[PDB]
C-alpha cells in the first residue's frame, strides 16, 4: 500500500502513546524513505509493547537503519524481531548493527537478504556476534554475495558462538577452501546450529561427503535448502 | 465453425484461474468502450473458459475473436502465448505364366 | 666463454651495429652476468636475427633482459628457444605477459626448463589470448601433470592457432589422454600434429586414441614411444586403421613390444590401408614368424606407404631374397633396416 | 540417479520382491510432472519468479559422442545429435535410464557429419546441417511419419551456426566460409548473402531485422537485412563462444571463453559483467520468461543466473565436460548433454 512518509507519520503519532496495545506490525513495500524510518525511530523508542517489526523493499538506506539503531540500543526497547529485505545496506550499516547485536539484549532475530553486505559487512558482522553476551537466536544471510575470507571469519566466529540456533547461507559463491572451513567449524560441540540453510547438491563430491560426515555426527541437525524448515509455525501463519 | 473455436478453447485453457478472472475483467472494460457491438455483462461473468470461447466467436466472428484475445493476451503481459495463439490462428483460421502358377500354388 | 667488459663491449657494438648480418645466434654458459645481460641487449631492436636460443648456469638477470628484448615493437625473432634455464613463478609471468605483448614469434622449445603447475596454467592463459599466433610449442621435461592437460584440452578448444605440439617425458599417460581427447573430439579442433614419448600410454590410451582417429579427426601425426602397448593396444590401433576413412599420415611406433599374434592383425590392417605414407618399428621382438609374415605381406600388397623401417634379430638368405621380392613387387617402397633431428622434431 | 547411491521407483521393489520369489533363492525417485495444477509449489513469502530447487530425472543413452540438443514440451519428446545421426526420445514412460528410442534418423555419405540441430518453436519441424553434406535438411513433425519435407541447398560449403524465424518464414545459417544465407521456406531459394569475415561466425541469434554473430577474432557485429550497410563492432577482450537474446527486455548474453559473461544492450553502447567462472564457456542459453538464464561451461558445471544483476542461484555438478544446454518452454524442464549422455532437470519453485 502506498502509504507513503505522510502516513507513516500519522501512524506513527498514532503509536506514540503508552496504551497501545498491538504487538506485531509489518509494512512492505510502502514507498517508505529515511524520513519515514526516522519517525518510526522516534516512535520505538519509549514503547514496550510492540515485539515485532518488519520493513522490507523498502528504499531504507544506510542512515535510516543508523537512527533505528541507535534507538534500539538502549535496554528500554523491547524490540525482539525485525527483518527488513531489499534496503539497499552496506557494511557501515553492518558495523552499527554489529554494535547492536553485541550490545543488546532483547532482540532475537534478524533478516538481510537480497542486500549487498560484501566481505567487509560480514566480516563486522562476525566481530559483533563473537562476543558471549549477545543472544541472538536466528540469522537470516542469502544473496549477500560471500567469498572465502568472509566465510572463514564466519567460521571462527561459529567456532566461538553458542547461542545462535539457525542460519541461512544460500545463493553465495563459496570456494572448496572455504568451505573445508566452514564445514570444520559445524562439525565442533561447542556450536549448536539446528538448522542450517545450504544446498547438499550443489557442491563436489568431496564435499557432499564431509557434509554428510558433519551430519551423521550430530544427528540433530537438518541440512535444508528451503529455508523456514521447521521454523515457528506463528511467524508465517499470521500474516497468511 | 467448431474448427476454430476449438483451438481457441484450447488457447485459453492456459490462463490461470486468477488470469482467467483479470483476463474476464478486461473483456468487460473492452466490451464496454466499444459501441458498434455489445455484450452483456452478467454473462460474461457466469460464462467459464469453454462458454467463454463458444460466446466470444458467436458474437465478434472468428477472426476477430482471436484478434481480441491476442490483444488482451498481449496486454496481460504474456507474449509466449500471443506467438502460439498467432500461430495457432494461422492454423486453424481459414484463408479468407510362371509367375501366375507360382501364386496358385502358393493359394 | 668468459668475456671481459672491454671486449664485451667492441663486440656488442659491433652486434648492433647495421653492417652486421647475422641470421642464427646462440648464447650459452656466458660469464660473468653483466657480459651476458649486455650481449642479449645488444639483440634490441635488430633488423637480421630471427633465430635465438639461450642458456646458462645463473638466470637472475636473464629474464629482465629476455623480456626487454620481446617486449620491444621492433624485435623479429621468430622462433625462441629456452634450455635448462632455472626460474621462479614472477619471471614465467612476466614472460608470459611479454609473450602476450609479442607480436613476432611463432616457434617457442621449453625443454627440460623447471617448469611446475602454476607456470603452465599463466602460459596457457597467455594462449588462450585471442590475440597469439603462436604455431609450434614444446614442452619437454617440464615436468607436468594431469590437471595441466585439462587446461590444455580447454586451450585445444580455444586456441586458433596451434598446429604443432609436443608432450614428451611427461608422466600424463591415462587421465592426461583422456583429457586431451576431450579436447580433441570438439568438430573444429586445429591440432595437426601431437608427440607422445615416455608418456606412460596403456591400452586404455590406445582405444581413447581409436576413438579419435575413426571420426574425421584434424591431427596427421601421432608418435609413441616406450609405450607398451602390445596386445590390446594394436588391436585397437589396427582395426582403427583398417577403415578406408583414416587420413592419418605418419605413425612411429618405437619400443613398443609388438608381439608375432599383434602382426598377424598388423599384416590384415597394412594390406587393408591406403591413406598412411610412413610406418616405423623398432625394439619390438618382430623377429622369426612376424618379420616374415609382414615380408610377405609387403610383397603381396601394395599400399601407399613410402618409407618403413624395422630391426631383424637375425636375417638369413631367404629374407634378403624377400626383400627383393617387396622391392620388385612394389617399386616405390624404401625399406631400412639399420637423434635430435628426427623428422618429426625436424618438422617441429 | 547417478547422485544417488541408487535410484528406485514404488512399484520397482514390488517387481525385485516378486522375482526373488520366483528364482527360489527422498528415498524413492519421481517421475515429471505436466498439468500445471499438480505442480503445487508453495508461494514465495506467467511467473516471472526466479528458480529454487532442481532435480535429475532422466538420463538417454546415445551411443556417441552428444553435440547438440532441443527439447519439447508442447509434445513430450527430446532430440539429440551426434556426429553420425539423430535420435528422438519419448518422455512419458517411467524409467531411470532408457536404451531405446522413439525413433533413430541416421545419415549414410561417406564423409558426412553433423554438427547442429535446431526445433522450431512451435515444435512441427527440425531443421539439421553439417559438414559435406549436400543440403540443410528439415524433418516434419507433425505429420503421421518421420521423413524429411524440404532441402535448403548449399554446396561445398560447411555449416556450424542454425537459426530460424517463423514468422517470416526464414531461416538462417553460417558457414565456415565466413557466409550467412538466408532462405524463404516457401519456395526454398537462398534470399540473401552476408560475407566478408575469414574466421566465420560460431554463433548466431535472429530477433527483429538484427542478426548477431560473435567468433574468435573478439568482436560482435549487428547486422541489418533491410540494407546492405557495414554491421555495427563491439569490441571485446576475449573470443566469443556464444549467444543469447533478451525476449522481453533489449540485452544480448554471450559468454567470452575466459570465463566472462557480459550483457549488452542494443539501443546503445552499455556493458557489464555479470559473472565469472575459471573455466571456458562453451553455451549460454537464457529463460523463454526472461528473468533468468542457464550456463554451461568446460569444467563440469551446469548454472543458473538471475537477470537483473548476475547473481547466481544455484549450480550443479558434473563427471565430464557439458557442450550444450536447452530449456523447455515450459520454464519447468532443463536438458544438458555431456560425453556420450544427455540428462534431463526438472525446475520447481
Amino acid at each position: 500500500n502506498s502509504l507513503g512518509n505522510e502516513g507513516v507519520n500519522l501512524l506513527c503519532r498514532s503509536m506514540r502513546l503508552p496504551h497501545c496495545s498491538l504487538q506485531r506490525l509489518m509494512l512492505n513495500q510502502c514507498h517508505l524513505d529515511t524520513a519515514g524510518c526516522g519517525f518510526l525511530a522516534l516512535a520505538l523508542m519509549g514503547n514496550s509493547w510492540l515485539t515485532h517489526l518488519s520493513l522490507s523493499m523498502n528504499p531504507v538506506e544506510d542512515n535510516g537503519v543508523k537512527l533505528l539503531c541507535e534507538v534500539m540500543r538502549e535496554p528500554s526497547c523491547h524490540l525482539q524481531d525485525l527483518e527488513l529485505v531489499k534496503c539497499h545496506l552496506t557494511a557501515a550499516c553492518c558495523e552499527s548493527l554489529s554494535c547492536v547485536i553485541s550490545r543488546s539484549r532483547h532482540l532475537k532475530s534478524l533478516d538481510l537478504t537480497d542486500n549487498a553486505l560484501g566481505d567487509g559487512g560480514v566480516a563486522a558482522l562476525c566481530e559483533g556476534l563473537k562476543q558471549k553476551n549477545s543472544v541472538l537466536a536466528r540469522l537470516g544471510l542469502k544473496a549477500c554475495g560471500l567469498t572465502s575470507d568472509c566465510c572463514e571469519a564466519l567460521s571462527l566466529a561459529l567456532s566461538c558462538n553458542r547461542h545462535l540456533t539457525s542460519l541461512n547461507l544460500v545463493q553465495n559463491n563459496f570456494s572448496p577452501k572455504g568451505m573445508m572451513k566452514l564445514c570444520s567449524a559445524f562439525a565442533c560441540p561447542t556450536s549448536n546450529l539446528q538448522i542450517i540453510g545450504l544446498w547438499k547438491w550443489q557442491y563436489p563430491v568431496q564435499i557432499r561427503k564431509l557434509l554428510e560426515e558433519v551430519q551423521l555426527l550430530k544427528p540433530r541437525v537438518v541440512i535444508d535448502g528451503s529455508w523456514h524448515s521447521f521454523d515457528e509455525d506463528d511467524r508465517y501463519w499470521w500474516k497468511n | 465453425l467448431t474448427f476454430s473455436s476449438y483451438g481457441l478453447q484450447w488457447c485459453l485453457y492456459e490462463l490461470d484461474k486468477e488470469e482467467f478472472q483479470t483476463f474476464k475483467e478486461l473483456l468487460k472494460k473492452k466490451s464496454s468502450e466499444s459501441t458498434t457491438c455489445s455484450i452483456p455483462q452478467f454473462e460474461i461473468e457466469n460464462a467459464n473458459v469453454e462458454c467463454l470461447a463458444l460466446l466470444l466467436h458467436e458474437y465478434y466472428g472468428a477472426s476477430l475473436a482471436w484478434a481480441t484475445s491476442i490483444s488482451i493476451f498481449e496486454n496481460m503481459n504474456l507474449r509466449t502465448l500471443s506467438e502460439k495463439a498467432r500461430d495457432d490462428m494461422k492454423r486453424h483460421s481459414p484463408e479468407d505364366g510362371d509367375t501366375w502358377d507360382y501364386k496358385s500354388h502358393v493359394m | 666463454s668468459f668475456l671481459s667488459a672491454s671486449l664485451v663491449r667492441i663486440l656488442c657494438e659491433q652486434i648492433a651495429s647495421d653492417t652486421c648480418h647475422l641470421q642464427r645466434v646462440v648464447f650459452k654458459n656466458i660469464s660473468p652476468a653483466d657480459a651476458h645481460r649486455n650481449l642479449c641487449l645488444a639483440l634490441r631492436g635488430h633488423k637480421t636475427v630471427t633465430y635465438l636460443t639461450l642458456q646458462g648456469n645463473d638466470q637472475d638477470d636473464m629474464f629482465p633482459a629476455l623480456c626487454e628484448v620481446l617486449r620491444h615493437p621492433e624485435c623479429n625473432l621468430r622462433y625462441l628457444g629456452l634450455v635448462s634455464c632455472s626460474a621462479t613463478t614472477q619471471q614465467w609471468a612476466d614472460l608470459s605477459l611479454a609473450l602476450e605483448v609479442n607480436q613476432s614469434l611463432t616457434c617457442v622449445n621449453l625443454s627440460d626448463n623447471e617448469l611446475l603447475d602454476e607456470g603452465a596454467k599463466l602460459l596457457y592463459t597467455t594462449l588462450r589470448h585471442p590475440k597469439c599466433f603462436l604455431q609450434r610449442l614444446s614442452l619437454e621435461n617440464c615436468h607436468l601433470t594431469e590437471a595441466n592437460c585439462k587446461d590444455l584440452a580447454a586451450v585445444l578448444v580455444v586456441s586458433r592457432e596451434l598446429t604443432h605440439l609436443c608432450l614428451a617425458k611427461n608422466p600424463i599417460g591415462n587421465t592426461g589422454v583422456k583429457f586431451l581427447c576431450e579436447g580433441l573430439r570438439y568438430p573444429e579442433c586445429k591440432l595437426q600434429t601431437l608427440v607422445l614419448w615416455n608418456c606412460d600410454i596403456t591400452s586404455d590410451g590406445c582405444c581413447d586414441l581409436t576413438k579419435l582417429l575413426q571420426e574425421k579427426s584434424s591431427l596427421l601425426c601421432l608418435d609413441l614411444g616406450l609405450n607398451h602397448i602390445g596386445v590390446k593396444g594394436m588391436k585397437f590401433l589396427c582395426e582403427a586403421l583398417r577403415k578406408p576413412l583414416c587420413n592419418l599420415r605418419c605413425l612411429w611406433l618405437w619400443g613398443c613390444s609388438i608381439p608375432p599374434f599383434s602382426c598377424e592383425d598388423l599384416c590384415s590392417a597394412l594390406s587393408c590401408n591406403q591413406s598412411l605414407v610412413t610406418l616405423d618399428l623398432g625394439q619390438n621382438p618382430l623377429g622369426s614368424s612376424g618379420v616374415k609374415m609382414l615380408f610377405e605381406t609387403l610383397t603381396c600388397s601394395s599400399g601407399t606407404l613410402r618409407t618403413l623401417r624395422l630391426k631383424i634379430d637375425d636375417f638369413n638368405d631367404e629374407l634378403n631374397k624377400l626383400l627383393e621380392e617387396i622391392e620388385e613387387k612394389n617399386p616405390q617402397l624404401i625399406i631400412d633396416t639399420e637423434e635430435r633431428p628426427s623428422s618429426h622434431d625436424f618438422m617441429i | 540417479l547417478f547422485w544417488d547411491k541408487e535410484p528406485w521407483f514404488w512399484h520397482d521393489t514390488l517387481t525385485e520382491q516378486l522375482w526373488r520369489i520366483f528364482a527360489g533363492v527422498s528415498r524413492f525417485l519421481q517421475s515429471i510432472s505436466w498439468d500445471p495444477e499438480d505442480f503445487e509449489d508453495a508461494w514465495k513469502r506467467k511467473r516471472l519468479a526466479v528458480p529454487c530447487k532442481l532435480e535429475k530425472m532422466r538420463i538417454l543413452a546415445h551411443g556417441e559422442l552428444v553435440l547438440a540438443t532441443a527439447i519439447s514440451s508442447f509434445t513430450r519428446h527430446v532430440f539429440t545429435c551426434g556426429r553420425r545421426g539423430i535420435k528422438v526420445w519419448s518422455l512419458t514412460g517411467q524409467v531411470a535410464e532408457d536404451r531405446f528410442p522413439e525413433s533413430h534418423l541416421p545419415i549414410q555419405t561417406p564423409g558426412a557429419f553433423l554438427r547442429t540441430c535446431l526445433l522450431s518453436s512451435n515444435s512441427r519441424s527440425l531443421l539439421t546441417g553439417g559438414y559435406n553434406l549436400a543440403s540443410v535438411s528439415v524433418w516434419d513433425l507433425a505429420a503421421p511419419s518421420l521423413h524429411v519435407k524440404e532441402q535448403l541447398p548449399c554446396a561445398g560449403l560447411n555449416c556450424q551456426a542454425l537459426d530460424a524465424n517463423l514468422d517470416a518464414n526464414l531461416a538462417f545459417a553460417s558457414f565456415t566460409s565466413g557466409v550467412v544465407r538466408i532462405w524463404d521456406l516457401r519456395d526454398q531459394s537462398v534470399v540473401r548473402d552476408l560475407k566478408g569475415y575469414p574466421d566465420g561466425v560460431k554463433s548466431i541469434v535472429v530477433k527483429g531485422y538484427n542478426i548477431w554473430t560473435g567468433g574468435p577474432d573478439a568482436c560482435l557485429r549487428c547486422w541489418d537485412q533491410r540494407t546492405i550497410m557495414k554491421p555495427l563492432e563491439y569490441q571485446f577482450k576475449s573470443q566469443i563462444m556464444s549467444l543469447s537474446h533478451s525476449p522481453q527486455e533489449d540485452w544480448v548474453l554471450l559468454g567470452m571463453a575466459n570465463g566472462q559473461q557480459w550483457l549488452q544492450s542494443t539501443s546503445g553502447s552499455q556493458r557489464h559483467m555479470v559473472g565469472q567462472k575459471d573455466s571456458v564457456i562453451l553455451s549460454v542459453k537464457f529463460s523463454p520468461f526472461g528473468q533468468w538464464w542457464a550456463s554451461v561451461g568446460m569444467d563440469d558445471f551446469l548454472g543458473v543466473y538471475s537477470m537483473p544483476a548476475g547473481t547466481k542461484v544455484f549450480e550443479v555438478p558434473e563427471m565430464s565436460p557439458v557442450t550444450c544446454c536447452d530449456v523447455s518452454s515450459n520454464n519447468r524442464l532443463v536438458v544438458t548433454g555431456s560425453g556420450e549422455h544427455a540428462s534431463v532437470y526438472q525446475i520447481t519453485y
